[PDB]
This record gives C-alpha cells, structure tokens and sequence, in this order.
RNA sequence: AGUCUC
RNA sequence: AGUCUC
RNA sequence: AGUCUC
C-alpha cells in the first residue's frame, strides 16, 4: 500500500519537447506608432524580459529547467498595404555595457533579421543564445545580460490611418543549438561578418545617384569623433590585408510602389559620376518584384586582382584610395506616384574562400557609413 | 593562420599626475583592466590616462566570451632629467583577477631599473562556459584580469605604456553592445 | 468607384447532371450540410484586440 | 555558414 | 472491478 | 457533401 517516493520520476532533467503550441513560452506586443521615423528604437530590453511575458504552455518549463537545448524561435507578425512600407530590425546580442549604441550597424552582427512588413507579413528567426556551446537557460540569459533590440531602420513611406502593433510569439525550437565561435588568427570558411554597409537612398528622378561603398571595411563604422564597433568586424580588423568572395544581402526598405533599377559593380574610387561606360565592368542589375524585398549579390574574388588594405586612413580621398569599392547607381530612373525616396540597405553577409595577410597595428578612426 | 612578427597593439598609456604632491604621500596607484578595457586611478592628482582604439583594444571590449592566451608588455619610460645616481623610485606590479581586496594575487613583480624598463608576460583566459569567460559576469561569478601598479615616487617613474599581443589560440564568441569609442584629437 | 458598376451573369444548362439533396430529420447524413451564417465580424483599424464571441 | 523558404 | 503494491 | 479551382 505505501508508495515509494524515490521511484517517482520527479527529477527529470530532460530538455522541453513537443509541438509548437506546447513549446510556446511567451508573447510580446511591440508598439509601432504611425509617425515612427527610423533610427527609432521600438523596444530595447533584456531578452529574458521578452521571454517572460505571458503564461503559455512551456512558460514554467522555461523557468524550471536548468538546460535547454532547443534554439529560441520567434515568429513576428504584422501586415501593411503595398502602398506603404517600413523596415524593422530585430537584433540579438550576447551582452551590453552602459548606454550602448542602437545603430543598425552596431546591433546586426550576431543574430539579426531585417524585414519590410509590406513584403513579408510573418517573419521567423531561430538562434542560439549561447554561441560557445549547445544549451542555454533563463538564469544564464538574465545574469549574462543577453540583449534584444527591436528598432525601425527606415520610417513609414506613407503613414497608416492608425497606430500599428507587431506581435512576437516566442517558442523553444525543436532544432538543437549549435556553437559559433571565432578563432581570431584562424578564420573559418565562410567567415561570418554581418557588416552593415549602409543605407542607400535614391530620390525620385532621372538622376544617376552614384553610391560608393569602400571595401576597406576594417576599423568599425565612423561616428561623430568616435567609432562604432561589433565583434566580427573587430576580428577582421586584426588582419592587415584581405580578399575573398564577397556576399551582399540587399533589402528593399521602402514601399513596393517606389520602383527603381539599381546597378551594382566593383570599381575604384577615382571614377567620375558621369563615367559613361561604368557598365562595361562586370555588373549586376537589380529590380524588386512588388512583394520581393531581399536579393543576394555575390561578388567573386576574380573581380579583385589583389588583396587590399583592411583599413585605410579615414581622411584618404577618392583619388588616393587604392582599395576597391562596391558601386551602386540608378540604371534608369527612380519613379513613383507617391512621394518618397527609393531606399535599400546593404549588408556584407559572409566572405568565402577568404585569404588574409599580416597583422594590423591599427589606424585611428574610420569613415562614416551610409 | 594569420601571423606577423613583432606586431603588438597599443592598449593604454598612463601618465602619472603632474601635480602629485610628495608631501601628502610618496606613492600613487592605478590599475588597468586588461579584458574590460578600463583604467582606474588615484585621487592623488590629475592623471593623464588613455586607452588606444587599436585593433586588439577594440576586439576585447566588444568580444562577449573570450578564451586563450594574450601576451602583455609594459614599458615604463621615466624622467630622463634625474641623474642615474639620484634614482630613488620603484614600481610594484600585480596581476589579480579582480580589483577586490579579498582576491589574492596571481603574480607579482617589482621593477626599479633607472629611467626605463619593460616587462613581458602572458596571461590566459579560462572560463566556465566552455572554457570561455565573460568579463566580470555575475553568471558563474566570473572575473577578469587586472594589472595594478603602485608607483613609488611618481616623479621619476612617470609613464607607462601597455601593449598586447594576440596568440594563435585566442578565440572569442558573441558580441557585447558598447557605446561609441571616442576618437581623440 | 469613379462610376456606377454592373455585374453580368451568363446562365447555362450544365453538362453535369442534377443530383438530389434531401434531409432525413431524425437521421442526418454525414456530413450534415448546415450552411449557417455565423455573423459578419468587423475589426476597426488600430491596435485593439476586438474579441469576438 | 547560420537563419528562412520550399 | 478499479486503485495500490511489487 | 455539393460547388469551385487545378
């Protein structure tokens, strides 16, 4: 008749498991005012605080399990009509110190997603909060300072009738965590850089609007008498010269109603904007479909004869810069029936088959991004 | 495997207070937080400290989880006006993983060569994560590596430069959000 | 719209044959074809939840 | 790479 | 039967 | 089910 308490399975150390409904841990509702402008921080908080809103099916498991092996998965949701647009970014970083920067450049190197609700009305992202290993836990998230920033990279192209709200559902994923570490003097292939190259704006009209993005990407991003910096960009700055197959991810951060054909190519800083045969160089023409917002450009390393400086003195002129540039210009014209510039964001995602030479003593400061 | 001979990176430069008043006390103290990137000083006068925004200095401040070896070199450049025969100064160096007075020292040195001297030694980062350590995190009550100095007669042993060299096995993971690093001049 | 509209309906005799659909009251078939309107739900613009029951 | 999509 | 125990 | 679509 007596139950043997010891035989009871009360000390089950297993990780959470089940359907998405069963693994839902929290839900956050981020406010998006109709007058939001871009650069605006929608919400910047400890990740532990986002994962702790609401008592869903796996909420007490999240709080009472010492090791979780599944990744954290979030499903963001919000739709807006095609005659408007806005670019939101949801970024994850291991820690934070002081009044850290919230610039898209500083925040997007670890695990970050940038989307345009006019094109993507439901967005999913999964990540490992502990890059050194294959498991995490809520205590670890709290005492470690794991951070989450949801910012608006580009404001509304046309303001909505009323205020908007983005809803984020948080889940423990079925996919296991996998580490991502950087051996400084021994980069892997591909080298995950995730460096923001700038926000390019092409105003409506027949103008060429030549854009020049330097590939001497070491030393961080320039700021007013300061430099912004993220970890992967910091490691690339340790090397003196580099080369590789560069992969860029181009995003349409403006309404589907503003059309424009952009032309990308590699060339040197000293060419005049009106160089007639820019398009005699190997180039690629980009046009976005109504609902398409992301395009991936890949520049083979045969567009580069030699490795170039990782860092160049910030005051160096377009005429004296001996390192290649990624050019972007309007092929035809930027046209629309509603007001607004055509705006795209460029992010250097990974460098494949990279090759680096020497160690860098360092140069003080760095040029401002777009 | 990227590598190049004789290329270290500047990390900090601490200049002893010009208005140090011998009469109040004879020594002064400052401490450099090697992994967090900060410099701490006395209320003994107006210190002139500086953390260079070199590649290694920027990397350490922004790398969330660290692991592996780093090489440290300290160079003391003193007061050339003092005749060698009048040299009466020495500096005690300490390596501790914390600024708390309750932590014992990992290592200790005392240098007194006239006019100038240098000190080179390696440090290694070992943490609880997966051998990775997060700067002073409350998590497993993690820590850092502090290099503290007690300068006796700050008017002779006046300047200190700290350089760091990264090793083939240094490995990091994750990013720490930091405010913009201020560029001088 | 800018102007008045007009819907045009073309009527045809189909090639598909007619089939009966009867209801035995105390012996429903499976599936039971109900076709009941449950309501017209309106959700005004804004961040409101607008719970409908 | 990863994430995503399918 | 069940529950429980083993 | 049906209708529809393919």
């Amino acid at each position: 008749m007596e139950t043997n308490l010891f035989k009871l399975s009360l000390d089950d150390v297993e990780t959470p498991k089940g359907s998405m409904l069963d693994l839902k841990i929290s839900q956050s509702k981020i406010a998006l005012p109709k007058n939001t402008v871009g650069g605006t921080i929608l919400r910047s908080d400890l990740l532990a605080n986002f994962l702790t809103e609401g008592n869903f099916r796996a909420s007490v498991d999240l709080q009472r399990t010492h090791r979780i092996k599944g990744m954290i998965k979030m499903v963001a949701t919000v739709g807006i009509p095609e005659n408007t647009g806005i670019a939101l970014a949801c970024a994850m970083n291991s820690s934070i110190r002081g009044r850290a920067s919230s610039d898209i450049y500083t925040i997007c190197s670890q695990d970050c997603e940038l989307w345009n609700p006019a094109c993507t009305k439901a967005m999913t992202m999964s990540f490992n909060p502990n890059p050194c290993s294959d498991a995490w836990s809520l205590e670890f998230l709290k005492r470690t300072g794991f951070h989450c920033d949801i910012i608006c990279v580009t404001g509304w192209t046309a303001t909505p009738m009323q205020d908007v709200q983005v809803t984020i559902d948080w889940f423990i994923s079925s996919q296991e965590c996998v580490p991502r570490t950087y051996c400084v003097l021994n980069p892997q292939n591909p080298f995950v850089l995730n460096r923001w190259m700038g926000k390019l704006t092409f105003p409506q009209g027949t103008s060429r609007s030549v854009k020049r993005m330097p590939l001497s990407i070491g030393g961080g991003a320039g700021a007013k008498s300061a430099i912004l910096m993220n970890m992967p960009n910091a490691v690339l700055s340790m090397w003196r010269y580099f080369v590789g197959d560069l992969v860029f991810e181009v995003s349409k951060m403006t309404s589907p109603y503003i059309k424009c054909t952009v032309s990308f190519f590699i060339a040197f800083g000293n060419l005049a904007d009106d160089t007639i045969n820019f398009e005699a160089f190997p180039h690629k023409l980009v046009q976005f479909g109504e609902i398409q917002e992301k395009v991936v450009l890949k520049f083979s390393q045969e567009e580069f004869l030699t490795a170039w400086s990782t860092q160049v003195r910030p005051a160096t002129t377009l005429l004296a810069d001996g390192c290649p540039y990624l050019y972007a210009m309007v092929h035809d014209s930027s046209v629309s029936t509603i007001p607004g510039d055509f705006v795209i964001g460029v992010k250097l995602t990974i460098i494949e088959n990279m090759c680096a030479y020497g160690l860098n003593p360092g140069i003080s400061g760095s040029r401002l991004l777009g | 495997s990227i590598s190049q001979q004789t290329v270290w990176n500047q990390m900090a430069t601490v200049r002893t207070p010009l208005n140090f008043d011998s009469s109040k006390q004879s020594f002064c103290q400052f401490s450099v937080d090697l992994l967090g990137g900060g410099i701490s000083v006395d209320k003994t006068g107006d210190w002139i400290t500086l953390v260079q925004n070199s590649p290694i200095s920027n990397l350490l401040r922004v790398a969330a989880w660290k692991k592996g070896c780093l090489m440290v070199k300290v160079v003391m450049s003193g007061n050339a006006a003092v005749k060698r025969s009048d040299w009466a100064s020495l500096v005690q160096v300490f390596l501790t993983n914390s600024n708390s007075t309750e932590h014992f020292d990992a290592c200790r040195w005392t240098k007194s060569e006239p006019h100038s001297w240098e000190l080179i030694f390696p440090i290694e980062v070992c943490g609880p994560n997966n051998g990775f350590e997060m700067w002073s995190s409350e998590w497993a009550n993690q820590t850092s590596w502090h290099l503290s100095f007690l300068v006796d007669n700050p008017k002779q042993s006046t300047t200190f430069d700290v350089l760091l060299g990264i090793s083939q096995n240094f490995e990091i993971a994750g990013n720490t959000l930091m405010p913009a690093f201020s560029v001088p001049q």
